[PDB]
RNA sequence: GCACCUCGAUGUCGGCUCGUCGCAUCCUGGGGCUGAAGAAGGUCCCAAGGGUUGGGCUGUUCGCCCAUUAAAGCGGCACGCGAGCUGGGUUCAGAACGUCGUGAGACAGUUCGGUCUCUAUCCGCCACGGGCGCAGGAGGCUUGAGGGGGGCUCUUCCUAGUACGAGAGGACCGGAAGGGACGCACCUCUGGUUUCCCAGCUGUCCCUCCAGGGGCAUAAGCUGGGUAGCCAUGUGCGGAAGGGAUAACCGCUGAAAGCAUCUAAGCGGGAAGCCCGCCCCAAGAUGAGGCCUCCCACGGCGUCAAGCCGGUAAGGACCCGGGAAGACGACCCGGUGGAUGGGCCGGGGGUGUAAGCGCCGCGAGGCGUUGAGCCGACCGGUCCCAAUCGUCCGAGGUCU
RNA sequence: GCAUGAGUAACGAUAAAGAGGGUGAGAAUCCCUCUCGCCGUAAGCCCAAGGGUUCCUACGCAAUGGUCGUCAGCGUAGGG
RNA sequence: AGUGAGGGCGCGAGCGAUAACGUCCGCGUCCGAGCGCGGGAACAACCGAGACCGCCAGCUAAGGCCCCCAAGUCUGGGCU
C-alpha cells in the first residue's frame, strides 16, 4: 500500500448527489385493536399488553 | 456459504455460546418469563423446550441429563415437579416468544420476551 | 497417484529395490500415474550384484499403489505400498518373478507377462 | 553462426541490469562456444568474441595438424 | 424438438450389466400444455408448459383466465419448449425412450460472493516465503500507461453460481411413467427440489 | 411430494436381502465375480471387516487382509449384483465402528486387541441349531 | 546517437500472479516444389483458432543439462505487471580478501549482514441495487438486435501387411477405440472436512461422600470416528456434427491474341481459420419489441395545464415466518382457506452396548440387562409454539 | 475561520457474558442478588521513589469518559 | 533600461552516416512578443493576414464550392 488519497475536493453538487439515498423511512405502524393507539405490527402494544386479543403483559 | 446448515453463533464462540444458552435456560425456568433480544430468544426457545420435554419423561436418566445443563439440584426438582406435569397433555412447544414494541436505547437492539405457556 | 519424486518398491528380482519416479509416460503433461501406467524412474536403492545398479534410469510399470483405485463395477482396491515392475523398452519384465499381489488392471492393459508371473491377482 | 545478446552478470546497477551488454557466439558445425561479458560495450565484446573464436577454431585445429605429424613420424 | 419440465429430486446410482452407473432421478410427468405459439401470430413456434398443481386461492385473476382459456386448471410454473408441437394435450415422461440422449437445464448452486480463487481458479499467492497478506489475492490486473486501463471481461471476484446452466448430451438411463420418474446418467445442475428442463440433445 | 421416498422407491429393485449381518471386527469371506478376459469366474477374498459405512441401497464396506507379505483392502457395495455370497468365518469385538488403526499394527498385536465375540457367535448356533427346524417335517 | 517532456521524484534486475495484443508460425489445419517410390524430410506460400510440460545448476534473464512432447515459437505491451506480492540481484551506513593509493579512501572485482507505507476521491474493471423512462393500469410467458463464452491434441486398431518398394519399411482415403491437459456442472461412489453429533482420556477445581455429571486446560484440553453442507484426488458432460462464404492452391468453360491461358463476362472445388450452428447475457434494442389473460368511462374542481386532484379497480409494496437466494438491497416460497421456522414424532444416519440394578472378582475390572443410551442440519409427518391484527400504494388512458 | 475525504477509518489486546429486581426525566453501561468466564511468583497483598487531595461524606452531570452515565480518579461543599 | 538559455522553416557550408524535432556558422524570414484572426482535421513559427471600439452591411485572401460544412453534384477535352 502506497497509501491512496483523494485527487480533488469532492464538489458540493457531487456529495449531496451521493447522499441521495440517505433519507430515512418512517416506521410502519398499526392501531392496537383495543386501545387504537399507534404501535408497530407483530409487537405487543406497550400501551396495554395485548396481542392476539389476549393480555400478555400487565402494562 | 451457510447453505442448509442451521445453528447460530451470536458473535460468541462455542464455549461461551453454550454457557449463554444455559444461563438463559436457567433463568427462564427460574422466573417463568424473561426478556432478551429477538435473536437470542428465537434460538433459546428450543433449548428449554428440549429440557422440559426431557423432564416430562421423569426417569432418573432424564433427571441425570437435564442436570448436566441446569447443574442446580433444586431447580431440577422445580422442573420435574411443577413445570413438566403442566404439560403432560401438550406435546411439543412448551414456550412462546413475543416481540416488544419498545426498543433498546444505546444500541437500539430489538427486544422480545420468552415466557413458557401454561 | 504417483508423480515425480514418488518412491516405489520393486515387484521383482530385477536386482533393484527402490526406485523414484521421475517422469510419467502417459501424456504431453500428465499429472499423476496409477496402476497400468508406465513411468520412467531412477534406481535409488538396490541390492549388490543384481542386474540394474544404483543410478540406473529405468522404465517401469505400476502394479500397486496406495490411493484406492475405482472399478467399473463400483468396487475399489488399495494396497499398502506403492510398487512397480521394472521393464525394458519392449515393455517386457526385465525381471523374472514378481512378488506380492498385483491389481487386475494390469491384465486389463495387457501386461500378460506379469500377471502370470503374479502370485495372486486381485 | 549463432549470435547471442543477454544481460551481463555481476555488479553494474541500472545501466547493466537494464542493458544486454553481454555476447555469446556459437560455431555450429564445429561446436565451440565462446562469450564476452568482458567489456561494457557490445560491439567490442562481439568482435572480441569473433577473433578469440578466430584462434579458438584455427589455432585450435593446428593441434590436429601436429598430432598427426607427430604420431605419423613416430 | 421435444422437451419437458421437471424436478431434480436427487441422484443415486444403480446397476447395469454388472457395471454400476450414477444416475440422477427426475420427477417430470405430467405437463399440461398451456398455449400454442403460432409462427403466424407469435412469430415462432413453441409450447407453454405447465408443471406442479396450484392451490386456486393463490391464483390471481389474470392468471385464472389464462388457465381456463386452454381448459386447464391452476398450475405453479409456466415455461416454454421452443420448436415443440405435442400431438396430444398433456406431455408425459413417456415421450423419452431409455437410451436416448438429453440436454438438461437448471439454475446452478448459489455460492454468493465469490473469491477469484474459487470462481475463476487463479492460483493466488504463495502460502509462505514472504507473502504480505496476499495469500489468496488476484495479483496484477494490467500494464501501465499503455493501455492505461483495465479491459472489459477481466476475470474478477463477484457472484458465482445460481445461474442458468445447461449440460449437454446426457444418457436417459431409464424412466418409470407409473411414477413419472426419469433417470439421467450423470450430473444435472442445481439443488434437489430445483426446477429443471429436459429436451432431446443437439448432438449427433 | 416426497423426494426422499421417491429415491427409496427406485433403488428397491436392486436391493439384496440374502446377505448376512456383520460388524467391523468380523472376519469374512466374499465370493466375487470377476472377468478374466473371456471367462467370468468367482474369486474369493476373506479378511477382517474394518469399516462399514451405511447409506441404504448405497451402503458399502471394507475388508482388509494381508496377502503374500503385503496388505490389501478392497471395498464392496453391500448390494452389488456381482457379489455371489458372503461368509462369516469369525466374529470379533471392536470397541469402535471404524477400525483403521490396525493398519499401522502387527498381526500378533491385532490378535489380542481384537477379541472373538463369544456372545454373538452363540446367537449363531442359536440361529443354526434352530435353522434345522425345517428338516424336521 | 540526440538531449525534446519529466530532478518541488516517471521505484530500476529476476521470480510470482494475472495476462492480453503481433505474425515474420514452434504445434496441430490447408497447400505448391522436391534431388516427392512408399514412410519420412527439405523449402515456400495460406492460416493467429486454440496449444505450447516437469525438473538439475546459478539472483539470474541467457544458457547448459535430465526425462518427456504434437510442439516445448519469437516479439509488443514503461525490455506489461512492487498504490498486486516478493526482494535473491543491484545502489546507503557495518565488516573481510584480492587490489590501487604514503594516506584518508577507492574498484565495478569479490564475499557475509542490511526497516518495501492498514483507509481508493476520479477513470477503468468485476459484482449488486435505487430513481425515472418505455404517453393507458396491471399478472404472466417471451423474441434476439447487439455482445460474451467456447474453439487443443495424442495413441492403438480396423481398412491392409494391401497400393509402394529388391528389401527394410509402409500409406492415401474411409471407420473404430483408449488417453493427456483444459472448461462447466454435480456429491450417487471414492476421498477430505464436519467448534460439540457420539465416544474414550489426563491433571484439576466444583456439585454431593459413593456413584453420576459439570467447568478449565484454544479462541474444540487431547485423542478416536462422523451425517447434512461446502468440496477434488471423486462422477457426469463439453470441444463437435453439419450449413454457408472463402485463403493460399486446383479447376471447367472462354475471348481479347485463328493457337493458347482458371478470368477479362460465367461456373466448379477448397482450411484447426470466416459467417452461422452449440452454451450464456441480453428490449435503457430511448429504435425501450411481441403474445396470452386481467382492469376500467371522472366523483367535484382546472381561462391557458396535453393539468392538480380524490376514495376505489385488476393488481403491487409494507410487516412477519423463512430460504442450497444472499455482504446490504435484490430474488424465491410462505403467512391460520397455513406445514414457513420451531419443539415433538418417525425414517435415515453417526456413534458403538448409557444410567440403574443383578450375577463374577480381594481388586483394577469383567459379564448380563443392551446394537443399549445419547442422537445438528438430511427425508417426511405433525397447529403444540411462532407467521396475531392490520396499513399503504395503485384506475379512470394527450392524441390528426 | 470553514469545507473535502465521510457519517468512512476508528472506538486501544479475541479474559465473556446472561437474567431478575431496584433507582431515575431517561439505563446493555449505576446499585443489589443469582448463574457464567479470567488472573492466582498476579491481573492478590505490603514497602520505597515519584504524584500532591486524587482519600472519606453528602449534593450534582455542562464539559472530561473514544458510546451511554443516575456512575467516576469529573464539578461543588464539608471532613479527614 | 532590459537583453547577453533562443527557436523553427528556406537557402548556403562544416560536423554527423547526402541519420536525427542533431549540432555549429552564414544570409533571410517568422514564433519569441502575433498560443489574436482565416486555411492546413487537430497542430508556436506551412499558406493568407499585422486585431483601436461598434454593425443581423459590402469586396476579396489562402483554401475551397456532394452531406457533416459557407459556395458549382458548374461547363468543355482527356487519362486511371
Ligand atoms: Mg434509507
Ligand atoms: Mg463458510
Ligand atoms: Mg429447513
Ligand atoms: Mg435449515
Ligand atoms: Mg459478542
Ligand atoms: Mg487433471
Ligand atoms: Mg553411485
Ligand atoms: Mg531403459
Ligand atoms: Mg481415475
Ligand atoms: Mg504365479
Ligand atoms: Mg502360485
Ligand atoms: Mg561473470
Ligand atoms: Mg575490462
Ligand atoms: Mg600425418
Ligand atoms: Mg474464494
Ligand atoms: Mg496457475
Ligand atoms: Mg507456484
Ligand atoms: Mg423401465
Ligand atoms: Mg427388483
Ligand atoms: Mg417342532
Ligand atoms: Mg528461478
Ligand atoms: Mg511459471
Ligand atoms: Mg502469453
Ligand atoms: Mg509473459
Ligand atoms: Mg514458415
Ligand atoms: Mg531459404
Ligand atoms: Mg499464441
Ligand atoms: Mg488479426
Ligand atoms: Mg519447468
Ligand atoms: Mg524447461
Ligand atoms: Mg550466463
Ligand atoms: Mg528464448
Ligand atoms: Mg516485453
Ligand atoms: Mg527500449
Ligand atoms: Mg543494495
Ligand atoms: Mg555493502
Ligand atoms: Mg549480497
Ligand atoms: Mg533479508
Ligand atoms: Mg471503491
Ligand atoms: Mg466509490
Ligand atoms: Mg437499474
Ligand atoms: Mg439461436
Ligand atoms: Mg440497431
Ligand atoms: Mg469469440
Ligand atoms: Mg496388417
Ligand atoms: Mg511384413
Ligand atoms: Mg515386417
Ligand atoms: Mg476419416
Ligand atoms: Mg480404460
Ligand atoms: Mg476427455
Ligand atoms: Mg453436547
Ligand atoms: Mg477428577
Ligand atoms: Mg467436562
Ligand atoms: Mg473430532
Ligand atoms: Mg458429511
Ligand atoms: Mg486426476
Ligand atoms: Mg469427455
Ligand atoms: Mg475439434
Ligand atoms: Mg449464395
Ligand atoms: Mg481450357
Ligand atoms: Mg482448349
Ligand atoms: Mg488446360
Ligand atoms: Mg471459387
Ligand atoms: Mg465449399
Ligand atoms: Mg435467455
Ligand atoms: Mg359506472
Ligand atoms: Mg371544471
Ligand atoms: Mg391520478
Ligand atoms: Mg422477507
Ligand atoms: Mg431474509
Ligand atoms: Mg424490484
Ligand atoms: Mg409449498
Ligand atoms: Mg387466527
Ligand atoms: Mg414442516
Ligand atoms: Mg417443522
Ligand atoms: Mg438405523
Ligand atoms: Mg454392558
Ligand atoms: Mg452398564
Ligand atoms: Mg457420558
Ligand atoms: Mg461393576
Ligand atoms: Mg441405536
Ligand atoms: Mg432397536
Ligand atoms: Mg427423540
Ligand atoms: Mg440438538
Ligand atoms: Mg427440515
Ligand atoms: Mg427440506
Ligand atoms: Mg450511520
Ligand atoms: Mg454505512
Ligand atoms: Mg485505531
Ligand atoms: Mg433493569
Ligand atoms: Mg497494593
Ligand atoms: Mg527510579
Ligand atoms: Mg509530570
Ligand atoms: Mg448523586
Ligand atoms: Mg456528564
Ligand atoms: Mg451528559
Ligand atoms: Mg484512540
Ligand atoms: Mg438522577
Ligand atoms: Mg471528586
Ligand atoms: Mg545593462
Ligand atoms: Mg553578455
Ligand atoms: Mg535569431
Ligand atoms: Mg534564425
Ligand atoms: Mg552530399
Ligand atoms: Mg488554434
Ligand atoms: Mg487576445
Ligand atoms: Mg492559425
Ligand atoms: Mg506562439
Ligand atoms: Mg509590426
Ligand atoms: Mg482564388
Ligand atoms: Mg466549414
Ligand atoms: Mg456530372
Ligand atoms: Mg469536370
Ligand atoms: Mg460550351
Ligand atoms: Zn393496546
Amino acid at each position: 500500500a502506497k497509501h491512496p488519497v483523494p485527487k480533488k475536493k469532492t464538489s458540493k453538487a457531487r456529495r449531496d448527489a451521493r447522499r441521495s439515498h440517505h433519507a430515512l423511512t418512517p416506521p410502519i405502524l398499526v392501531p392496537c385493536p383495543e386501545c387504537k393507539a399507534m404501535k408497530p405490527p407483530h409487537t405487543v402494544c406497550p400501551e396495554c399488553g395485548y396481542y392476539a386479543g389476549r393480555k400478555v403483559l400487565e402494562v | 456459504m451457510r447453505h442448509l446448515k442451521s445453528g447460530r453463533k451470536l458473535n460468541r464462540h462455542s464455549s461461551h455460546r453454550l454457557a449463554l444458552y444455559r444461563n438463559q435456560a436457567k433463568s427462564l425456568l427460574t422466573h417463568g418469563r424473561i426478556t432478551t433480544t429477538v435473536p437470542k430468544a428465537k434460538e433459546l426457545r428450543g433449548f428449554v423446550d428440549h429440557l422440559i420435554h426431557l423432564a416430562k419423561r421423569g426417569d432418573l436418566h432424564a433427571r441425570r441429563l437435564v442436570l448436566r445443563d441446569l447443574q442446580d439440584v433444586k431447580l431440577v426438582r422445580k422442573l420435574f415437579d411443577e413445570i413438566a406435569p403442566r404439560y403432560r397433555d401438550r406435546q411439543g412447544g412448551y414456550t412462546r416468544v413475543l416481540k416488544l414494541a419498545e426498543r433498546r436505547r444505546g444500541d437500539g437492539a430489538p427486544l422480545a420476551l420468552v415466557e413458557l405457556v401454561e | 497417484m504417483i508423480q515425480p519424486q514418488t518412491y516405489l518398491e520393486v515387484a521383482d528380482n530385477t536386482g533393484a529395490r527402490k526406485i523414484m519416479c521421475i517422469r510419467v509416460l502417459k501424456g504431453s503433461n500428465a499429472k499423476y500415474a496409477t496402476v497400468g501406467d508406465v513411468i520412467v524412474a531412477s534406481v535409488k536403492e538396490a541390492i549388490p550384484r543384481g542386474a540394474v545398479k544404483e543410478g540406473d534410469v529405468v522404465k517401469a510399470v505400476v502394479v500397486r499403489t496406495k490411493k484406492e483405485v475405482k472399478r467399473p463395477d463400483g468396487s475399489a482396491i488399495r494396497f499398502d505400498d506403492n510398487a512397480a515392475v521394472i521393464i525394458n523398452n519392449q515393455l517386457e519384465p526385465r525381471g523374472t518373478r514378481v512378488f506380492g499381489p498385483v491389481a487386475r488392471e494390469l491384465r486389463e492393459k495387457g501386461f500378460m507377462k506379469i500377471v502370470s508371473l503374479a502370485p495372486e491377482v486381485l | 553462426l549463432r549470435i547471442d545478446t543477454f544481460r551481463s552478470s555481476g555488479a553494474g546497477g541500472q545501466h547493466v541490469n537494464t542493458t544486454d551488454s553481454a555476447i555469446r557466439i556459437t560455431h555450429l558445425p564445429t561446436g565451440i562456444v565462446v562469450e564476452c561479458q568482458d567489456e561494457r560495450s557490445q560491439h567490442k565484446n562481439k568482435a572480441k568474441a569473433l577473433s578469440v573464436l578466430g584462434a579458438r577454431i584455427h589455432a585450435a585445429e593446428m593441434a590436429k595438424r601436429q598430432q598427426a605429424e607427430a604420431s605419423t613420424r613416430r | 424438438m421435444k422437451g419437458i419440465l421437471g424436478v431434480k429430486v436427487g441422484m443415486t446410482r444403480i446397476f447395469r450389466d454388472d457395471r454400476a452407473v450414477p444416475v440422477t432421478v427426475i420427477l417430470a410427468g405430467p405437463c399440461p400444455v398451456v398455449q400454442r405459439r403460432t409462427p403466424e401470430k407469435d412469430g415462432y413456434t413453441a409450447v407453454q408448459l405447465g408443471f406442479l398443481p396450484q392451490n386456486p386461492k393463490r391464483v390471481n385473476r389474470p392468471l385464472k383466465g389464462h388457465f381456463a382459456k386452454a381448459g386447464v386448471e391452476p398450475v405453479r410454473i409456466l415455461r416454454e419448449i421452443r420448436d415443440f408441437n405435442p400431438e396430444g394435450d398433456t406431455v408425459t415422461v413417456e415421450i423419452f425412450k431409455p437410451g436416448e440422449r438429453v440436454d438438461v437445464t437448471g439454475t446452478s448452486k448459489g455460492r454468493g460472493f465469490a473469491g477469484v480463487m474459487k470462481r475463476w481458479n487463479f492460483a493466488g499467492g504463495p502460502d509462505s516465503h514472504g507473502a504480505h497478506k496476499i495469500h489468496r489475492h488476484p495479483g496484477s490486473i494490467g500494464n501501465r500507461k499503455t493501455p492505461g486501463r483495465v479491459y472489459k471481461g477481466k476475470k474478477m471476484a463477484g457472484h458465482y453460481g445460481a445461474e442458468r446452466v445447461t449440460v449437454m448430451n446426457l444418457e436417459v438411463v431409464d424412466v418409470i411413467p407409473e411414477e413419472n420418474l426419469l433417470l439421467v446418467k450423470g450430473a444435472v445442475p442445481g439443488p434437489n427440489g430445483g426446477l429443471v428442463i429436459v429436451r432431446e440433445t443437439k448432438k449427433a | 411430494m416426497n423426494r426422499g421416498a421417491l429415491i427409496k422407491l427406485v433403488e428397491s429393485r436392486y436391493v439384496r436381502t440374502d446377505l448376512p449381518e456383520f460388524r467391523p471386527g468380523d472376519t469374512v469371506r466374499v465370493s466375487y465375480k470377476v472377468k478374466e478376459g473371456n471367462r467370468t469366474r468367482i474369486q474369493d477374498f476373506e479378511g477382517i471387516v474394518i469399516r462399514i459405512r451405511r447409506n441404504g441401497f448405497n451402503t458399502t464396506f471394507t475388508v482388509r487382509k494381508v496377502s503374500y507379505g503385503v496388505g490389501v483392502e478392497r471395498i464392496f457395495p453391500l448390494h452389488s449384483p456381482l457379489i455371489q455370497k458372503i461368509d462369516i468365518v469369525q466374529r470379533g469385538r471392536a470397541r469402535r465402528a471404524k477400525l483403521y488403526f490396525i493398519r499401522n499394527l502387527s498381526d500378533r498385536e491385532i490378535r489380542r486387541k481384537l477379541r472373538a465375540d463369544r456372545k454373538r457367535i452363540d446367537k449363531d448356533r442359536a440361529a443354526e441349531r434352530a435353522a434345522k427346524e425345517e428338516v424336521q417335517k
